[PDB]
């Protein structure tokens, strides 16, 4: 967990997942369109282990 | 600054009268002078419901008449009157003013010599219908007859006249006869001492190009060169600095031209970060280069709309590992965001690529070794000495650049 | 900008003036000191061309990775293509709404219809982008800026 | 990951030119490499340009013009500057390694994150095999062994010493192998390439539409190959559909795709190393699935060694395809191959011991042992698969004594 830097794995899931082509005013944007740009990966200090044993490096 | 453009010898006329074909075709100046009105650019957007304003500079090369009537700036020196009768009639708009019309090397450089004051008074003449002049531009055959003596002569008289404080290249075409060897030596001697910045272009090479005319590539690389010079960018922009940044010593002054063939073929280029690959390629080089080559310098043409800045970026990374740079000379790739003219309908990209590698060791060598053995008043003889001598003098100084 | 351009062209008319000085000084000197000063102009001028080498790619990189995108983020991207929201998801047609206000001669404008004060926080953003980029930011406890301008002061020098 | 497909000689080209017909059929791609009206992925076959233009990736290597002509003719979509035009066929692509490797390099170099190579060969195609033959030796030297090669090869239906010749390199530096008989082929269709071209085009089907699984090439191979020995590969495909009287449920489909007369090639009684079946429709009955898995592992006699499992790949039908019934392809590694590989030990030998037709090799006392040496290690390798092919079967494979 702490032997890699955080931030780049936010970057490199963007460029796969949340690309983009824009489109020309008026054109409507489609729900995957909108929803793309908002999720976000982020690594976490609960690990699975620990964290599904609570709802029961 | 303002480019001036010579063109002697038969080889020398063929190729400017393209070259300058091609220029006047991207500037939409159409052969009688006449200019076209500019269309409206691209990327300036306007809201939308649902005559002389230019912004390029095509008279860096064209002198802009009081009529609104184009010229080139170019300088037709030969004797046989055929080859300039042909040029003048597919482009009318050069002025009959700037044509000038009169085998052995030293007849024609003695000729040269001899009727020197006339071609010097129309340099004279060109030069003062230019304000703050950047450089002189030259098409010759190195070896051929008239264009060897004749553009010796003129070098030699344009060095010394201005007193070298302008930059002076040269679009040299090498020979692919007993005679051929000898005045190939005699006009490299003074491309040495005289010129600045030189593009060997080698006919077998660009044989071998073609069969995949042979003039029609010259022409597509020399005013490709100066696309920068003609739509102005944020870099470059001027001749000395696109020259100055090839070029480490006054000695590896000899550069090099490789050329992207299909520019028009439906199965074109992918994307630049293809093109960028692509060029690097040893097939499509206009000199003959080996495996055991490298690089001094490096730089990209790229013309194109609206460049994908990803694409260079992840090409000129990837190229940078593949080429193997010289030791001490620190990794640098670069590429030109050259802008494709608006007057030219084709949208597919051209890329041209300038290099200045070590590969001129082996093309000197076997032109030394063809001189060597033709020679197996007693003046011209040393003369042939001291090119020789000269030409020796770069080869141990191409060898030498390996080390550090 | 001015200064780098400045220095960028000053190394030009360093080469030129050199150059011309190696065929009229250096070329036509007497073959016993003629060595040496080749090779000490030599030396000079591959400095020179070391220079102008690191001087081009700052500028490419300056011009065609934060002038260069910056304005294509944030003016072209803004005012023409749409600025997708969460609000302009909502398709309303699923009402019946035949009716259209205030009339049909009202222009749509190929372009997004901005409030003043979205106008001036567009071109602030804009600009902000570019001064406030990562190279350029006030962030060895020393800015890239101070490093950029020591290396330009060793080029002057 | 990016494919690339090489096309050697006239039956792999003919092969290869149903192959792309049937590929761009499923994605619509018309025949000038314009796009019809994405959740398929094609790019991972087809170069894409920024002009909405796709084009194979293949390479054609042929040594006469007029095959790849009739090719490049049928599908004018196919880039020309990737045309290029035993022991002579060999020795000529010693002369010519330069330019294909350039010009594979040129394909590599093109692609982003490049997978794996295909390669489309008949090993009875005499010269063309033979360059067939080198084009896998300098694949595999250039490229290391990071990037693995599947090789559809044709096997037969003087030819004994070809097929020894090529089988040596097949063995050497293929990564996973087909193999395809005319004889079953015909006896199937009782033309031929449509059925290649078919197992082919859906052996690859999760890669070019996704779905929850076997996204990439190394997990569907890797189920298949246990040891790299055991590289030699089995199809089977099940013909009764598009008729009236189809299957009437994909469990059928599990159960009937086992019958020996559907397998691509000559069988006995043979033990399976490993299984894989294709399931292709627009939706698939779980339940139905789940009891065919559970007969299918109840009814099939795997080796004692292997971990007995039966996987069911739902794949996932193609929106340019109209409605159409399910269809399924197998996939297995048996040890059937000691037959046919015995076989064509058997023809060398006898073809051997007479000296029938080796004077068209031999030139010389140099060139007698240059071929004699060869043919010995070419002898020797394939016994060597044999062996461990007929040790595979027994229960004291992993035994030490």
């Amino acid at each position: 967990k702490l032997k890699i830097s955080v931030s780049r794995l936010q970057k490199q899931y963007d460029d796969i997942f949340k690309e983009k082509i824009e489109n020309k005013v008026g054109v409507r944007p489609s729900v995957y369109d909108v929803l793309k740009k908002n999720q976000k990966l982020s690594v976490t200090s609960e690990s699975l282990y620990k964290v599904v044993e609570e709802l029961m490096d | 600054g303002e480019t001036i453009t010579l063109q002697v010898g038969q080889c020398g006329n063929q190729v400017g009268l393209q070259y300058w074909q091609q220029l006047a075709t991207e500037h939409g100046i159409q052969s009688d002078g006449s200019s076209t009105p500019y269309p409206k650019d691209i990327n300036d957007l306007q809201l939308q419901e649902l005559g002389k304003y230019r912004n390029d500079h095509p008279e860096l090369f064209f002198t802009l008449s009081d009529s609104n009537t184009y010229t080139p700036r170019s300088i037709l020196i030969d004797m046989e009157p055929s080859v300039i009768a042909k040029s003048t009639s597919a482009l009318p708009m050069f002025n009959p003013r700037n044509v000038h019309l009169s085998n052995n090397w030293i007849n024609g450089y003695k000729y040269g010599t001899e009727e020197e004051e006339t071609l010097l008074n129309l340099i004279d003449r060109e030069v003062d219908k230019c304000d703050n002049l950047s450089n002189f531009q030259l098409f010759h055959s190195v070896a051929g007859g008239t264009g060897s003596g004749v553009g010796s002569k003129m070098l030699e008289v344009i060095s010394d006249r201005y007193g070298h404080k302008k930059l002076l290249n040269t679009f040299s075409i090498f020979p692919s006869v007993v005679v051929q060897p000898y005045n190939t030596i005699l006009t490299l001697k003074r491309l040495i001492d005289y010129s600045d910045a030189t593009f060997v272009f080698h006919n077998d090479s660009l044989n071998r190009i073609e069969n995949i005319g042979a003039n029609k590539l010259i022409a597509l690389v020399s005013a490709s060169v100066s696309n920068p010079l003609r739509f102005p960018g944020y870099m470059y922009s001027s001749m000395e600095s696109i020259v100055s940044n090839l070029i480490p010593t006054p000695d590896l002054k000899f550069l090099t031209s490789s050329i992207a063939p299909f520019s028009t073929q439906k199965h074109n280029y992918l994307n630049e970060y293809d093109m960028l690959l692509e060029l690097s390629n040893d097939r499509y080089k206009t000199n003959r280069v080996s495996g055991d080559t490298s690089y001094i310098s490096m730089l990209n043409y790229l013309i194109g709309d609206n460049l994908d800045q990803r694409e260079i970026r992840k090409g000129i990374l990837k190229s940078q590992q593949r080429i193997s740079f010289v030791p001490w000379v620190a990794r640098s790739v670069l590429v030109v965001h050259g802008k494709k003219s608006p007057y030219l309908k084709n949208t597919n990209l051209e890329g041209i690529q300038v290099t200045n590698n070590t590969s001129m060791i082996d093309v000197f060598t076997k032109i030394l070794k063809q001189f060597d053995l033709l020679i197996k008043e007693n003046e011209v003889m040393e003369m042939f000495n001291e090119s020789r001598e000269s030409v020796k003098s770069i080869i141990d100084e191409y060898k030498a650049c390996k080390e550090i | 900008l001015w200064k780098l351009r400045q220095l960028n062209n000053l190394l030009n008319w360093h080469f030129e003036m050199f150059n011309e000085l190696n065929h009229n000084v250096v070329t036509k000197l007497s073959s016993r000191n003629r060595r040496p000063l080749a090779k000490s102009l030599s030396i000079i001028t591959s400095i020179r061309f070391h220079f102008t080498q690191f001087l081009n790619e700052l500028i490419a990189y300056l011009s065609y990775d934060v002038i260069e995108e910056n304005f294509q983020q944030h003016i072209v991207r803004k005012l023409f293509y749409n600025k997708n929201d969460q609000d302009l998801l909502l398709n309303k047609s699923f009402m019946n709404l035949s009716e259209i206000d205030p009339n049909n001669d009202l222009p749509k404008f190929n372009v997004n219809l901005l409030t003043i004060d979205e106008l001036v926080e567009l071109h602030g953003t804009y600009i902000d982008s570019i001064i406030n980029s990562s190279l350029l930011n006030e962030k060895t406890n020393i800015s890239y800026i101070d490093q950029i301008f020591n290396i330009l002061q060793t080029i002057f020098n």
